[PDB]
């Protein structure tokens, strides 16, 4: 029993998107950040009073979807939809940015542990990723070929000075486990295209 | 062969508006005379004025044909209202409930659109028809269930007509309820019409009772 | 003017427990449902429950259940949500909101008599609540360094990796402030333990990485923590 949403979609000031939920009384809220939702579609496609009618919704065999038709930068939020079977079911929600720039590949540096970290038995790597945009993005942490979920950290973008974003993530190690690895990879994923970084016991 | 009506604790309005403690084991066709105590314990559960009620005793006294039938149905009459309105004074079993044969309309989505209902007699047997008119205690009970404040309900029959104005009053609370439905009734002979027309208010109309004064 | 004012921020020991209120002006309080929703840093909408004001009956998550309770004063027109046994990772923004159904008009004896969820149309401002069981502790500090895998076009990325200290803020110097160009701070992350750490790096002339010294000044004003960090080339 769950909703699922794309993660990102984007377009540029006055085009029309349409934001996917695959699972009709679906209902759709907006959220700013830092600001509470707002009840944008109830009922699959009714709009509360006062929600601009370039907001609509609508069905198609088992996705509802809403499509937000003459988009304008405050049209840029989250995006959840919502739905219910005796109990309330959010979706995981679409970051919806409205272009202001051309979208930017983000640049990563990964760092391995250092020597002193290393000495007082510890290992942290440290994968830094800045100057992307729009500001959504994946990491995955690749342990030699393979994945690794266990030890991550990682900070949700934020927004810098160029208004572009940056975001960092951390992987934890003992130090054995970082030894008995032929490599270890940062893999940053944006827009569908990765940029992996690789560092090694060397 | 008849027998009379046995009502039980229940008054003539109490059974015929369908108080949820009012059902009858066996609900019967024809009666010689109604059998009712001077001071039945259940009759208008919602308080409030049944009008012309002796004469609807009277008139219901004698009966050889008595036939329940849905006037209004419920699944199919109000699209744009909500009609599963029911009241704590009431109550079955402990369970909030309300007149078997009425419908308290409300509003849908935010709104009461205007609403306008006909029915033609063609029982071949005079029609029952029954409705109230509801008096909220105040204007915010008015706006929330009905959205307007300037109310009118009309009822228009070949041979009864009247437009109602229902007004807000905070009447003494009777079984919690400081507000009040008036009760109305008219008897529609074969080939008559009634129409109702509202923007709030109405205690519709769900069953009515054709029936042969025998 | 519908409106929904939850109490303020918190701040609570894991294994602790948090009541926060949630007050209803502008309708009739008894007339919806009301439900709570959380929402965890940079993470999505999570419904907590329902409480019905005008019965007090309540539906709670499967997350959540042995584990909320949701009540209500219909006197004072507010709805409280009692969440116990805090983790660290109940940290977050948590919401009231109004169920957009009216289901009571209860001065008229009115009710809607049958109930299901269209949404949620009037929400209140938050409230945050912060669980940390951390406590004052300072920066672990280390070098990191510049390699020919972090080299570009002539410059070079290398940093400071400021690891395990509690609370926030530290700041980051390179070369006593006469290093600035380049430099480059990234917000902290809270770890699964409660404790932050942050990366600096600095962008220099790959040319400079055998002449110019680099140090970046460490400095945690809650713990009295000053490091000096020499940031070198790996040998
Ligand atoms: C059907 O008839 C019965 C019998 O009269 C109704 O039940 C009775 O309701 C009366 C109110 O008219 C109750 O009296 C009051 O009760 C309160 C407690 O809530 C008490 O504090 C007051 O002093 C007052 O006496 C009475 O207890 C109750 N009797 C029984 C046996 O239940 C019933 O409400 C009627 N239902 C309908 C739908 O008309
Ligand atoms: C019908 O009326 C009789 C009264 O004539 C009700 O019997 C009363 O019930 C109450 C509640 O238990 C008692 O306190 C009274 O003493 C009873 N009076 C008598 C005379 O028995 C009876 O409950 C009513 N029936 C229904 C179904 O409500
Ligand atoms: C219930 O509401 C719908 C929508 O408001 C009514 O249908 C509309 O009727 C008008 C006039 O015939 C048309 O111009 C609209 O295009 C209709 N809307 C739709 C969505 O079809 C409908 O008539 C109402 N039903 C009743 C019994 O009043």
């Amino acid at each position: 029993s769950a909703l699922t949403q794309p993660a990102s979609v984007s377009g540029s000031p006055g085009q029309s998107i349409t934001i996917s939920c695959t699972g009709n009384l679906v209902s759709w809220y907006q959220q700013h950040p830092g600001k509470a939702p707002k009840l944008m579609i109830y009922e699959g496609s009714k709009r509360p009073s006062g929600v601009s009618n370039r907001f609509s919704g609508s069905k198609s065999g088992n996705t509802a979807s809403l499509t937000i038709s003459g988009l304008q930068a405050e049209d840029e939020a989250d995006y959840y939809c919502c739905s219910y079977a005796g109990s309330v079911v959010f979706g995981g929600g679409t970051k919806l940015t409205v272009l202001g720039q051309p979208k930017g590949a983000p640049s990563v540096t990964l760092f391995p542990p250092s020597s002193e970290e290393l000495q007082a038995n510890k290992a942290t790597l440290v994968c830094l990723i800045s100057d992307f945009y729009p500001g959504a993005v994946t990491v995955a942490w690749k342990a030699d070929s393979s994945p690794v979920k266990a030890g991550v950290e990682t900070t949700t973008p934020s927004k810098q000075s160029n208004n572009k974003y940056a975001a960092s993530s951390y992987l934890s190690l003992t130090p054995e486990q970082w030894k008995s690895h032929r490599s270890y990879s940062c893999q940053v994923t944006h827009e569908g295209s990765t940029v992996e970084k690789t560092v090694a016991p060397t | 062969a008849s027998a009379p009506l046995q009502l039980g604790n229940c008054s003539v309005a109490g059974w015929i508006l369908g108080n949820p403690e009012c059902e009858l084991l066996i609900s019967r066709e024809s009666w010689s005379y109604i059998v009712e105590k001077p001071n039945p314990e259940n009759g208008t559960c919602y308080p409030g004025h049944f009008a012309d009620y002796e004469e609807l005793r009277e008139q219901l006294s004698s009966v050889s044909s008595f036939e329940r039938f849905e006037i209004f149905p419920k699944e199919s009459s109000w699209p744009n209202h909500t009609t599963t309105g029911v009241s704590a004074s009431c109550s079955h079993n402990g369970e909030s409930s309300f007149y078997k044969n009425l419908l308290w309309l409300t509003g849908k989505n935010g709104l009461y659109p205007n609403l306008s209902k006909s029915y033609a007699n063609n029982k071949e047997k005079e029609v029952l028809v029954l409705w109230g008119v509801h008096h909220p205690p105040n204007i915010g009970d008015q706006r929330a269930l009905y959205h307007t404040e300037n109310a009118y309900v009309s009822v228009v029959s070949s041979h009864y007509s009247r437009k109602f104005t229902p007004e807000i009053a905070k009447r003494p609370k009777v079984r919690d309820q400081e507000g009040r439905i008036n009760y109305y009734w008219t008897l529609l002979e074969p080939g008559d019409t009634i129409i109702f027309e509202a923007n709030g208010n109405l205690i519709a109309p769900r069953y009515a009772f054709a029936l042969s004064r025998g | 003017q519908v409106q929904l004012v939850q109490s303020g921020a918190e701040v609570k020991k894991p294994g602790a427990s948090v009541k926060v209120s949630c007050k209803a002006s502008g309708y009739t309080f008894t007339g919806y449902y009301m439900h709570w929703v959380r929402q965890a840093p940079g993470q999505g909408l999570e419904w907590m429950g329902w409480i019905n004001p005008n019965s007090g009956g309540t539906n709670y998550a499967q997350k959540f259940q042995g584990r909320v309770t949701m009540t209500r004063d219909t006197s004072i027109s507010t709805a409280y949500m009692e969440l116990s046994r805090l983790r660290s990772d109940d940290t977050a923004v948590y919401y009231c909101a109004r169920d957009l159904t009216l289901m009571y008009v209860h001065s008229s004896g009115w009710e809607r008599g049958v109930y299901y969820y269209y949404g949620m149309d009037v929400w209140g401002q938050g409230t945050t609540v912060t669980v940390s069981g951390a406590s004052t502790k300072g920066p672990s500090v280390f070098p990191l360094a510049p390699s020919s895998k972090s080299t570009s076009g002539g410059t070079a990325a290398l940093g400071c990796l400021v690891k395990d200290y509690f609370p926030e803020p530290v700041t980051v110097s390179w070369n006593s402030g006469a290093l600035t160009s380049g430099v480059h701070t990234f917000p902290a992350v809270l770890q699964s333990s409660g404790l932050y750490s942050l990366s600096s790096v600095v962008t220099v002339p790959s040319s400079s990485l055998g002449t110019q010294t680099y140090i970046c000044n460490v400095n945690h004003k809650p713990s009295n923590t000053k490091v000096d960090k020499r940031v070198e080339p790996k040998s």
